[PDB]
């Protein structure tokens, strides 16, 4: 075709980088390049999700488009010199790129084969922080399951509720839920975002001063940063009830430092189950006993002062769960809430209630 | 290894 | 056995640390420890190379040796807060290690059956600089082959000479080289050291300091502070890195490293993804750099170098080419070719020090 | 891809 332009580097990473989202159909393999009213975008896509970026074009150009290898021609692009400038056109089955005294020729496949996702209305609008997102992500992600028969769980739920925004994640044998306020009157809506758009998603926050708009819509979500735009399919199915996993009632409650807890079950890690993962903890008047013992009769004992008045205890736990839940909390002081040695307790910062993490025991 | 008491899957 | 020590955990770190690198036989998981004459004593072996670090007691202790799992144990006192102590004692077939209300019981077995190397008789002994042992490692390291029926080429050549010390490393297609002075009158002497040797020589250095060698027919031994590293050699024939530098290579171009290190970068992008080949017209003063893929992909990447022979275009692996330029880390670069189906030779424009040869393509 | 010229094993 006449598709023709040529641009800055420095306008054109920052594209490339975001449309290539790191062994598929040819033309999946291919960024699709539009040149048109002074605007050059770019388009990713693998039938599920899609990404789509526009630049600016200040310089003269032709419209057209054309699809073309999408890492081969990002890292023609990342390997130039600072500051180079980019020119691009068309010849024939092949697109010539050129960048001072370096030439480039990519194979390309036409544009009109490349996938358009048709169109879908939007249910539920709002903007919020790129901080908020990331907050309400990295709470829970990491309790997903990974290629699990319940495809729903793979994913990560997002519900609208008043207020608030809430995201929720479990495999089966924990829990993880995160709600933050962002300060506008939404509707109810629960939808699941699949295991790689929580990623993507992710991969968009620069953590700038550009808020991120959502766009949910019965099957598809949508987010707009910038002059960027990511669409990915929502996951059919139910996702589980949080509030039933809840444990109701734990009264007793127990409060220790973060990070004193931490290093106590690492270091308590070592001579567990290198399977089952298995520490057991006695709780009495003030103080926390943590154990562990592996098949070559090793043991380890932690002793640690903690707040705790209610009756004693032994209970057990996989000690990577109790980890992750550590790690995702970032805290000073933890609260555990404890029913009985078969029932689920709950964790959350001793100050914020806005994340809580629910975990099944063990038997030992 | 017991589970969170999904409704159904527990 | 009787035995006991006490020990700040700042004391035990890097120790432990440097002796654990190591899903083997039970024992050669394990440390050596070992209290005598107001010393701690830790070794860990594979069969082929062993360290030892000693460690001064200042604290009562009492005099014996077990051996205790070495990742565990680690894990264990690095786990442990700063400023810990560690209080070590034997329980039967247990250790016990306690610091603060800490308690961990780690199951041993007897040191009489850990491993003891042979006895051997020094040939070379020298000390250099750490500092240089590392250029002649860094600057070879990387053309050692992997896994080469060759089992001679897996390793890396050390060879002394005069008053020099020398490393060559090739796997069949290139061939790195590297001399360095060490001041010192030296017998001539060529030995192999094992892929695994050479990766724990570096771990133990730091870069001014002394580092003590000592050569054997069959073992080489090197002393830094209070760790002594010791490894078996290969037992064969290495090549002749003279016979393999060419002879007379009358052309010869020179650019810049980092130039010519993001041209062939570029290029290689739409080069064969299995033969990896890229083309180089040289003419005067220009260079010219060319990449094909199956797919009929095309790049070219044109340069001014300093170069006055005869036109030439030959053809080269793109990942040894590069290799070399990330080895060198040079500000201009020499090339000495012969012509489309001999080897050449680059080095750094202003450093005779270190040459590598590689072989082109068709 | 001919090799170093090494005796034997080019």
């Amino acid at each position: 075709g006449r598709m023709k332009f040529t641009v800055e580097r420095e306008h054109l990473l920052k594209p490339l980088q975001q449309v290539s989202g790191p062994p598929t159909l040819p033309i999946l393999g291919n960024l699709l390049l539009q040149v048109a009213d002074g605007t050059l975008s770019l388009t990713g896509t693998d039938l599920e999700m899609e990404m789509v970026a526009r630049v600016a074009l200040v310089q003269p150009h032709e419209p057209g488009a054309t699809t073309v290898p999408a890492r081969k021609f990002f890292d023609i692009c990342r390997g130039l010199p600072e500051g180079a400038e980019i020119a691009v056109q068309l010849e024939g089955e092949r697109m010539l790129v050129r960048s001072g005294r370096s030439r480039f020729s990519l194979s390309t496949l036409p544009a009109a084969d490349f996938p358009n996702l048709d169109d879908w209305q939007s249910e539920v609008e709002f903007t919020l922080p790129q901080a908020t997102m990331k907050r309400l992500i990295e709470a829970t992600q990491f309790s997903m399951a990974h290629q699990d028969v319940r495809y729903y769980l793979n994913g990560m739920l997002f519900e609208t509720e008043g207020e608030e925004l809430r995201t929720v994640a479990t495999d089966g044998h924990r829990l993880a839920v995160c709600s933050m306020p962002i300060g506008q009157s939404l509707p109810s809506h629960s939808v699941i975002v699949p295991r790689k758009g929580v990623i993507e998603l992710m991969r968009m926050l620069d953590g700038g001063d550009n808020p991120l708009r959502v766009q949910i819509g019965s099957n598809n979500i949508r987010a707009h940063v910038g002059d960027f735009i990511f669409t990915s399919k929502l996951v059919d199915g139910r996702f589980p009830d949080y509030r039933r996993v809840l444990p109701k009632n734990p009264d007793k409650h127990l409060e220790a430092g973060c990070d004193l807890l931490k290093q106590a079950f690492a270091r308590a890690a070592i001579l567990s189950n290198e399977k089952f993962r298995g520490v057991r903890l006695y709780v009495s008047e003030n103080q926390l006993k943590i154990t562990a013992n592996n098949p070559e009769q090793e043991e380890a004992e932690e002793i640690l002062d903690v707040t705790y008045s209610g009756a004693e205890m032994e209970i057990g736990f996989n000690v990577s769960y109790v980890l992750d839940v550590l790690n995702a909390l970032k805290c000073e002081n933890v609260r555990m809430m404890l029913t009985d040695s078969v029932s689920s307790v709950q964790i959350e910062d001793a100050a914020s209630q806005s994340a809580a993490y629910v975990v099944m025991p063990m038997r030992l | 290894v017991p589970t969170l008491p999904x409704v159904p899957x527990g």
